[PDB]
């Protein structure tokens, strides 16, 4: 139960600059980042112990993710993986790993919960890049949509009544969420 | 009864 709040606001004023969330909204969405942090990371380890790997690469990831993610969702994600590895690797550093790989959202606690408990597998530099774009993607397209749907309901804010509409009436992220709460 | 999140 890590708290996203900063990074989801930050990825929030991107998409929706006049757009505000609500904290029960705000609340919901920390839930569904954790939940999709978990079940990506879980299934990456289980790839790398089931091929008898001593690491969590970006490839691990990426068949996570593709694995996890409905197809549209896992296309995006895959390329906005790739382009965050491939940014950070040539990038001038000086700065937050999260700043070379041009992302809002935490590397380094992204690298911290991927390593914590594991004691079978080293974690790579791109692994948890990686992991992070895939997490500042899908709020942007959960945000995206929260806020065209509290823009039909005439309100200026996300409260969980639009995340709630935003999830059914998409069919990915309505697919998503099968195998994410479980 | 449910405010803004501000950062």
């Amino acid at each position: 139960k890590e708290s996203y709040s900063i990074y989801v606001y930050k990825v929030l004023k991107q998409v929706h600059p006049d757009t505000g969330i609500s904290s029960k909204a705000m609340g919901i969405m920390n839930s569904f980042v954790n939940d999709i942090f978990e079940r990506i990371a879980g299934e990456a380890s289980r790839l790398a112990h089931y091929n008898k790997r001593s690491t969590i690469t970006s490839r691990e990831i990426q068949t996570a993710v593709r694995l996890l993610l409905p197809g549209e969702l896992a296309k995006h994600a895959v390329s906005e993986g790739t382009k965050a590895v491939t940014k950070y690797t040539s990038s001038k550093k000086a700065k937050t790993r999260s700043s070379r790989a041009g992302l809002q959202f935490p590397v380094g606690r992204v690298h911290r919960l991927l390593r914590k408990g594991n004691y079978s597998e080293r974690v790579g530099a791109g692994a948890p890049v990686y992991l992070a774009a895939v997490l500042e993607y899908l709020t942007a397209e959960i945000l995206e949509l929260a806020g065209n749907a509290a823009r039909d309901n005439k309100k200026t804010r996300i409260i969980p009544r639009h995340l709630q509409l935003a999830i059914r009436n998409d069919e990915e992220l309505n697919k998503l969420l099968g195998k994410v709460t479980i | 009864s449910d405010p803004s999140w501000h950062p």
